[PDB]
């Protein structure tokens, strides 16, 4: 019943799109960002009934399956199958037609203008929808952590981003990436556990070994110490059951992991950590704005959930940056979805529509609107 | 002639206003089946709808103290059935709805519904667009409670189903 | 069409004929696959008017002739004794014309190409029949049972199979053979009978010895705890009454004879048993597959007819089996010929003509043809 | 002479453990990674004097035995079997004393660091011995086949193993296992020659399986290609003598068996073949050293031996890469000792105390004087 | 016991005159070597320099090509070597004239020369120094002619090597 009707919110992050509606306080839909074909079928298993799967669906039927993220390194380079993950998310997890509701879409940052204008196609002539729009995440993150001025660092699966904001405003240059994220963790996982002797090789036990990754990792606050506790421990071993109930176990592993996070040299990466990265991003602004900057570290993303890495991120940071600036993290407890959260209840409030790209502006105007909005 | 029976498409009708949403304002709350069940037509030529104790949305609060309850103590006891479920279900991290695709096959039923309704597994199920779970159930142990069909459908991910905590 | 023949339905099995009509859900032929060629030159004043005698005519004879099987190893180790079955079949056995009625054929699991190709061959060419179909055992039993996801052990007179099964399609890297059947359970009874002092040597004493078995055999429930009460009292035997003879007494002989089956040891085979070789079969399935095989071990094939059998199954299972695992087995009320019923009620059904092989596809595509139209 | 101290060396990688002295170009004790302990009881126990069944004694002693291969996928946890291998090779094999000799052992692809520590530990706190040193098999491999910079394989009967090298030094982000060799290989050509009705079963008999595979197989230049040859070959079909004097054939099987290291499809594994394993490694490598890794990769190993495998390798890496790339196969006339061979010729030339530890270095330091001494 | 082998500066003697420039109207052209090989001892605890044809600058005037296309048709297809080239590429952009370090281990070569050079490969390497490139060469097609050894010292610069375009 138009547009006073519940508005549908997807958070399209770099390896877990995460989507509901404004006003439901916890998303309605979480699947990976990744698309996969299946290979080989006839020879080892029964020809395809979806010749072509999405998600965890995509990892849990078999065959010699070639999968792919469409947002492969952060950006969205391949729209083909980022086109199939938006149909997939509308008309197979929220079970909703998109033509019913107006949409808040986000988008990883340094997003190009022909990748926003691109969103914006695909939500008027892929999916028909009445108004939309195209946030960035780490601003959602921020506004609902509280500030409208502050550092946002995101680690996503496929993607980690070290983003400066200014009332609102993100700062494009000064945004430092880091190519090293929550995929890539678990293949450090895949190894560590191979040095334990396990096989874990396969699509089906990597998957396994990411659900162990953030079921059952944390990061260590003082590695040296944490290692002689490791030697001399009676708790950090965990067993854990594979699905056929076969017993598998894993403990010191839980903490070398995410290390390679904040100290890339233990993988023998030539690479900043995440918070070198974060004080080289605040270190290129200005003087004046810098203070509050070191006061203002939001975590958002999906591999800054592990257990003492905002308390880590305080040691770390205070190890390489001066203390006459009071520095402070703001670490939220769900913080994977605070940006979808923030999003959620921004996109319940039709009470300044301005913002808002109509079904209208398109039609007169093009894409090109989605330029118009961000003010 | 020697394989299985043809999918009448007002299965089809029945799934893709099942498996939607609609407008909450009223047509939520008047329009939605919760549980749909479908039967081989004694023809022996196709799958069809039958006379099946499906609920809507009122008749969970009204009277049946969950809705799958009032499909799985109702399930024909000696012949086997195709069915749909919409599973409403929370996770430790979120809310979810999915598409629960069910042959119902009591194991005393007769060996030719079960060739039938077995050698039609694949002819129904590509007209079903965007199921995600398939439950091929053998008796009513494989129903069990409610919290073996939260197993049945995700396993330890979900916690609570249809209203009843797990 | 339903107003035409009733199509015909050769179970080959695993060195047991089965046939009869389609939708007659018992068997109406049914002869052992043995051929007996004679061992010694015949007189050409009153010679016979075939080289061999087979099945019934083969067993009905006495000393001359050498007893033989063309599918000894559970694949056709003779084409020529093979096309004499299916004339034995047609015209001594089954009692009607091969190129009146429809013909479904079962096939081994684990065959090569040119099985299916030489058994499409035969019937068009060598017997003139219009419309032919080819099915496997497992999945005929399965489909019975009401499964399409599940491991069928089919445990015959010259092989055992186990074959994992998951949406209709057979695992090809994980079905299991094990040379050790229903023959040999009879030739070892025979040979303990021995022990026990009876006369037990001919091949009219041979097929006394396969009744001793049916009417007279069980599975011990546990081996040694029934060994200390079969061997402190009586009170467990039985006689098998002979016309002609007396009451010949089977003891602990009667759970020894299929002991046999999770103990090959007694035959002198250092191999793994029944429950040994399904769990190595499900334990070689892809992970998740493992749980729903485990809930699904039907049982077929005429060995697999014994009590205790299917008791003992989940007993020395769940000493395998991971205890968080849910172990169920189904074994039907009679089983012995699930895998022939199943053909039968396929066989007819009121739907689709052109799943039939015709002989006017043949024309176009030759042996070949039979890789086009299975499921 | 009777000075000028001659030491031990001795290979472990995934299949044949192979042990002489430095200098010698031949090994006076080469046996299979096998060591049997029992399922429970052994057979002929009395007094105990070595219980567990190794080498040549574990396959002539069957059944009763539970089957460990110490050294296999190639990181050992099996360490107790591995110290009774050891034991096995120097006493029972080479018939010498350890405690009078230098001991060179090589690390095994994969291996984590500690694991040089305990064989460190062993050698001195078990065997006694006077100096030990280690180096990686496969870089002794490649310097014995001419290069300090390339990509090495070695396709033993546990695993296969795939190791990029930089001068002498093993890139550790690219080296790759696959869990496909030689003994998954001899099972596959036992279920091929099961197609024909040929049934060899028990340990003795496993023999003649492996008999087979060694001498009569080779890979097919192209699968349908040497099909279509082998269909017009008057020299495809070897008539086979088995050691009782019988008589069998074997055929088609001789190519469509080592297909099997490229057809990982035919296993049942999601993980690509040979071809596909070396260029996902070479991927996995800097811009300006993967022209070195293409242009060296070297055929080393022991079921690598086959005529056809590295002419093939070409085929599938060419199909897959770039055809700008210049890729080189190579493959010595004998490669199965290259391992070895490469570490008595590193040994060969005599008196040396920099990268040996001796006892009386360990005494004051403990095993962890290895990473200072071992490359 | 693993010894090992040694460099005897001799190696070094002929590297340094090889290396450096001195007076170009005459000793550029016939007092630096273009090519020099290097081989193990029949003892085998060192490397030498021996009769293996050293060439000059000059000598394509006397005999031949260009120096090392002469040595190509002198290396030992059945031995394993160290050889040292200054390689003279030309274009308008630059005039590079580099010494190059050269391991040759011929597919023929048998595998107890091959190990011992391999493992002393980078000792040498460590002696030399203003080398700029290195090849490790495995066979006469690997360097049969100049235009398959520009590649190996790459770029784009390369337009000509030892006089002949590319």
């Amino acid at each position: 019943d138009e547009d006073e009707t519940t508005a549908l919110v997807c958070d399209n992050g770099s390896g877990l799109v995460k989507a509901g509606f404004a006003g439901d306080d916890a998303p309605r839909a979480v699947f990976p960002s990744i698309v996969g074909r299946p290979r080989h079928q006839g020879v080892m298993v029964g020809m395809g009934q979806k010749d072509s799967y999405v998600g965890d669906e995509a990892q849990s039927k078999r065959g010699i399956l070639t999968l792919k993220y469409p947002i492969e390194h952060g950006i969205i380079t391949n729209w083909d199958d980022m086109e199939k993950i938006w149909h997939h998310t509308f008309y197979n997890e929220l079970r909703v037609a998109p033509e019913e509701h107006p949409t808040l879409l986000t988008e990883a940052p340094l997003n190009p203008k022909a990748n926003r204008e691109k969103m914006t196609q695909i939500m008027f002539e892929t999916f028909n929808v009445p108004a939309m729009y195209v946030a960035i995440q780490a601003v959602l993150s921020l506004y609902a952590s509280g500030r409208t001025t502050g550092i946002v660092l995101d680690s996503g699966d496929g993607v980690t981003h070290n983003v400066p904001i200014y009332e609102g405003y993100a700062l494009p240059h000064a945004i430092m990436r880091l190519d090293l994220a929550g995929r890539d963790l678990t293949d450090y996982l895949m190894k560590i556990l191979t040095e334990r002797g396990y096989s874990f090789v396969t699509t089906a036990e990597r998957e396994i070994v990411r659900d162990i990754k953030e079921k059952l990792c944390y990061v260590a606050l003082d590695f040296e110490n944490e290692m002689a506790t490791a030697a001399s421990s009676s708790s950090l071993e965990k067993s854990y059951e594979l699905p056929d109930g076969q017993v598998i176990t894993i403990g010191n592993e839980r903490f070398r992991c995410p290390e390679t996070l904040f100290q890339p040299s233990f993988i023998g990466m030539e690479s900043a950590g995440i918070h070198e990265t974060t004080y080289n991003s605040i270190m290129k602004c200005d003087i004046d704005i810098r203070k509050d900057l070191y006061a203002n570290n939001v975590m958002s993303g999906g591999t800054t959930m592990y257990p003492g890495i905002a308390d880590r991120m305080q040691k770390e940071i205070t190890a390489l940056a001066p203390s006459t600036m009071k520095i402070k993290i703001i670490a939220p407890p769900e913080r994977k979805y605070s940006v979808w959260i923030g999003g959620s209840i921004l996109a319940s409030l039709s009470t300044f529509q301005q913002m808002w790209i109509t079904k209208q502006e398109y039609d007169e105007a093009g894409p090109s609107i989605v330029h118009r909005k961000c003010f | 002639m020697a394989s299985g029976v043809t999918v009448n498409d007002e299965v089809i009708k029945v799934f893709n206003d099942m498996k939607v949403r609609k407008s909450s304002t009223q047509e939520e709350i008047k329009k939605r089946k919760k549980a749909v069940l479908f039967c081989l037509s004694d023809d022996k030529r196709q799958i069809i709808v039958e006379e099946a104790k499906q609920i809507l949305v009122g008749d969970i609060g009204d009277t049946v103290e969950d809705p799958y309850t009032s499909f799985v103590k109702l399930l024909p006891l000696n012949d086997c059935r195709y069915a749909l479920y919409d599973a409403t279900y929370e996770t430790k991290e979120s809310k979810k709805e999915d598409l629960v695709f069910i042959f119902w096959a009591p194991e005393s039923a007769p060996l030719k519904s079960k060739m039938i309704y077995a050698s039609s597994k694949d002819a129904i199920k590509k007209k079903f667009t965007g199921i995600k779970h398939e439950w091929q159930v053998n008796g009513l142990d494989d129903i069990k409670d409610r919290s073996t069909l939260g197993e049945k459908l995700g396993g330890n991910v979900v916690v609570s189903l249809e209203g009843k905590p797990l």
